[PDB]
DNA sequence: ATCGGATGTATATATCTGACACGTGCCTGGAGACTAGGGAGTAATCCCCTTGGCGGTTAAAACGCGGGGGACAGCGCGTACGTGCGTTTAAGCGGTGCTAGAGCTGTCTACGACCAATTGAGCGGCCTCGGCACCGGGATTCTCGA
DNA sequence: TCGAGAATCCCGGTGCCGAGGCCGCTCAATTGGTCGTAGACAGCTCTAGCACCGCTTAAACGCACGTACGCGCTGTCCCCCGCGTTTTAACCGCCAAGGGGATTACTCCCTAGTCTCCAGGCACGTGTCAGATATATACATCCGAT
């Protein structure tokens, strides 16, 4: 007996998403292929950020991602920065930037 | 002659962007050092493809450096 | 002896604090402040450590995000020193 | 009390923000700004912790109170 | 008692992009809380679309038009193209 | 040749227009603009009259509320004239 | 098709809004800057109304799609049946 | 046979609120005393704003309530202005004020 | 078909505070939308607040605290009292 | 035809180092985007020639980047 | 500062219509009455976690002095914007015509809720060693008065 | 212009505790039927959105002229930055007591569900009067000559 995630060729669990949609008072009935569409979107967004953070985790000669590396991944790209526009990541810090008028001549 | 044309053709491949074959090589990546044209590179950055066509190494926008001649 | 021109130390310490990541305010006085503020709503309360940590993180983020908006309107008047009127203008424009 | 937020501590936050020169009246202004924000968060936290007949305000109440004010916070669960 | 999280699936996804790279507990706890936030927004927006048109079932169309309403610009194209390719594979399977 | 000082007439238009409630843009020119914009997302589309009216009722409020905050940044810099660098700062401080 | 209708927003029309706003003196280079701000506010609102009006299989924009689009951006509007 | 709203003593309908709250997908069950409590709060706010609107209309020598009076009453009161923060009223207008420095 | 509104109730309330004034049809729609927005965002906070505590029913206690989280300052202190005074009458009869 | 002979020489001088005319342009400068050969780069650092020839500016140790083709 | 002439803003009385307020028919949604079962209130208990106190280092805070750069005020000039007038353009209003699409009604079939039986996937508890933290030494770069 | 001095980086060695894998074990996802209602589809009605034309006439438009304001420059002086010395209490490690948060039984009464009945809120029709429009009149205001 196969699993629905394996049948759909995904990595995320489809049954748990199907149960969470049902036990959440969202609608009276839930369609068949709604979880298999919603679980394929939650994985692409995760794979995007986990790929953009691995470059930062390498430019600092590290081999283990820490929250600082996730902070620099969602602030250097417009698409993700506009989606997480009102989110404060703990232990994140800021982005190095100095106004051009302050520097000496 | 053919040898004169062949060297002309051989050097032509070195000046033009391989993707476009229409503009001089202008844009270089710090990570790998490969040089392409500025126009072909930018459209790739809007297609969410951050891997070098040649050395496959990942890169970002800040790693783009202009070159002259 | 040896001295530095006014500004170089400021620039280097700016460069210093924008590369680190720990908390800037001391922990025990902030905890005391939170416990004193909470007294006027319901007496005899208790706090978890994580609640105080989250409060500190949120406060630091808010203050840091506001000091970098007051600076941007301090420059607009051809000036290089932040002022309470700059802070008030920034807060008014933001929509408090 | 509110005198625990010392002048060097205030100035380090400004340095992280990116300013180079600070007027002498800034600290008094900023203390009264922080004191207003803390009250706004803590009142909602206390209402949340009082609705459930509890006596200890937990981290999740603070997270919810921050969330309903247009300021979500990752890293503490939920 | 038991507690459930996406920590086991995020790690499986991570080892497909970066074969040799770890992740710390705080980073895992942040990546865990980001997925819930996105999931609570997509379904919450899809419910109102069903309510507006006097319907009662959340089918695959509401999810598609709710993804096209929240994600900004160029992300929506890739998200839709990745969802509509998984659905067709699922429906024509064993 | 009975003229007025340069500004006494403009000071009266503020009182005139802050007391009346009516649309300030011409209906046909505004309605053509919406139809021009909305032919790229999907062609051969139709509109109700109320849709156009409701779309116009919001742009007025947006522009009026934006012109109120750009008048504070000009006052901050010791001016009375509003330049294009004020609209950018007012729009950037509130995040857009 | 219809083109270059952005010039229907005339200088007196722009200045009348500024008068209601409260300003007294207006610089020369304000009209072009302002015409580029209204053309961006009208894309975000319309791209959502069009999304709403085709999920319901219709081919005409109603007065409720605009209200929903304005509500989705924290700009709720009273008076049109909301 | 008495109505459910007259027992409480309100003017707003209790049964309509109950069936609207029991059919909007909020919770699996709805308590008996919830609509009575909710229909008494909705009645207070409307009277609160409709008194100020009436006074504003009366100060203008009129005897009806056009949308301008609503906007005036809302913008002149602190709590109401804070509650109705990011909302616009059609054909509302603007509150008259001029910067002090601009005058001669 | 038909469609429902709060027109009659709003008019009935209006003839109580000012017994000699009227209201126009254009302001009537605004008054009808305001009561739909306030009721929508008050009852949307109770469902979410009851989910936090692993409950299943929204009672009067879930609304008494949902009012306190939305109405600012002085307004809540009156709304809570007037809501509480109405339930006591209903329970007695 | 001298028509394409000039192009090859124009192509030749573009890729050849303008200093030595014997090596490819494989060592570029990060500060101003000019490209030369590695042969003509380190000889200048012997006398601390931080001033670039083309635009005449200074540089450093991390301003020299390896480029290919 | 003190009058005066002209201009735009209130102030008072017809008149006239289209929207507000009121009345009636009728149908569907709300009020009564009874039943069953599961959510929620209440009592006991136990064990983690919060509060409180004590002693040593030492890192950070407090205070004082010198001086140099930046905030601010006063002047002068010239270009850009406000005000008024004559001419031109397109908006606003009315009336007519035609047809594409919204909204409602009746069928009926395929799809999702619901229940009984299985089994393997994901969670809790334990080990272990290697990546990262930390410290001590040179080598390179950056600033300032000559 | 460049040397003295201070801050910063590259490298090597040592150590420790948290990530990564492993194993046993519940209970939740999977199969397999069954049924009844939501929704897809075809057809009909009618209304309201689009296209065109003619006639005012209000407003957008171009031009001349003057002047108030933006911008650059110069000078005085006072207040904030850098640096050294002294006083404080934050931080770490350790210990102990008890409160209340979480968990498990047990019961009971309050809300969902069904059937019956009828009055209240809605669609449609009609009178009439509150306010919009026009007009003559009183007055506050402003810029100039003095
Ligand atoms: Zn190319
Ligand atoms: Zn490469
Ligand atoms: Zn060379
Ligand atoms: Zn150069």
């Amino acid at each position: 007996a196969k699993t629905r995630s394996s049948r759909a060729g995904l990595q995320f669990p489809v049954g748990r998403v199907h149960r969470l949609l049902r036990k959440g008072n969202y609608a009276e009935r839930v369609g068949a292929g709604a979880p298999v569409y919603l679980a394929a979107v939650l994985e692409y967004l995760t794979a995007e950020i986990l790929e953009l953070a691995g470059n930062a985790a390498r430019d600092n000669k590290k081999t283990r991602i820490i929250p600082r590396h996730l902070q620099l991944a969602v602030r250097n790209d417009e698409e993700l920065n506009k989606l997480l526009g009102r989110v404060t990541i703990a232990q994140g810090g800021v982005l190095p930037n100095i106004q051009s008028v302050l520097l000496p001549k | 002659d053919e040898a004169l044309v062949e060297e002309l053709a051989n050097f032509r491949t070195l000046v033009y962007c391989s993707l476009c074959s229409k503009n001089w090589k202008n844009m270089a990546i710090k990570t790998c050092g490969h040089v392409f044209c500025e126009n072909c590179c930018k459209e790739r950055l809007a297609a969410r493809m951050r891997k070098c066509p040649t050395c496959n190494k990942a890169f970002s926008s800040n790693d783009l450096l202009t070159v002259h001649l | 002896p040896h001295r530095y021109r006014p500004g170089t130390v400021a620039l280097r310490e700016i460069r210093r604090y924008q590369k680190s990541t720990e908390l800037l305010i001391r922990k025990l006085p902030f905890q005391r402040l939170v416990r004193e503020i909470a007294q006027d709503f319901k007496t005899d309360l208790r706090f978890q450590s994580s609640a105080v940590m989250a409060l500190q993180e949120a406060s630091e983020a808010y203050l840091v995000a506001l000091f970098e908006d007051t600076n941007l309107c301090a420059i607009h008047a051809k000036r290089v020193t932040i002022m309470p009127k700059d802070i008030q203008l920034a807060r008014r424009i933001r929509g408090e | 009390n509110i005198q625990g937020i010392t002048k060097p501590a205030i100035r380090r936050l400004a340095r992280r923000g990116g300013v180079k020169r600070i007027s002498g009246l800034i600290y008094e202004e900023t203390r009264g700004v922080l004191k207003v924000f803390l009250e706004n968060v803590i009142r909602d936290a206390v209402t949340y912790t009082e609705h459930a007949k509890r006596k200890t305000v937990t981290a999740m109440d603070v997270v919810y109170a921050l969330k309903r004010q247009g300021r979500t916070l990752y890293g503490f669960g939920g | 008692t038991r507690k459930e999280s996406y920590a086991i699936y995020v790690y499986k996804v991570l080892k497909q992009v970066h074969p040799d790279t770890g992740i710390s507990s705080k980073a895992m706890s942040i990546m865990n809380s980001f997925v819930n936030d996105v999931f609570e927004r997509i379904a919450g927006e899809a419910s109102r679309l069903a309510h507006y048109n006097k319907r009662s079932t959340i089918t695959s169309r509401e999810i598609q038009t709710a993804v096209r309403l929240l994600l900004p610009g160029e992300l929506a194209k890739h998200a839709v193209s990745e969802g509509t390719k998984a659905v067709t594979k699922y429906t024509s399977a064993k």
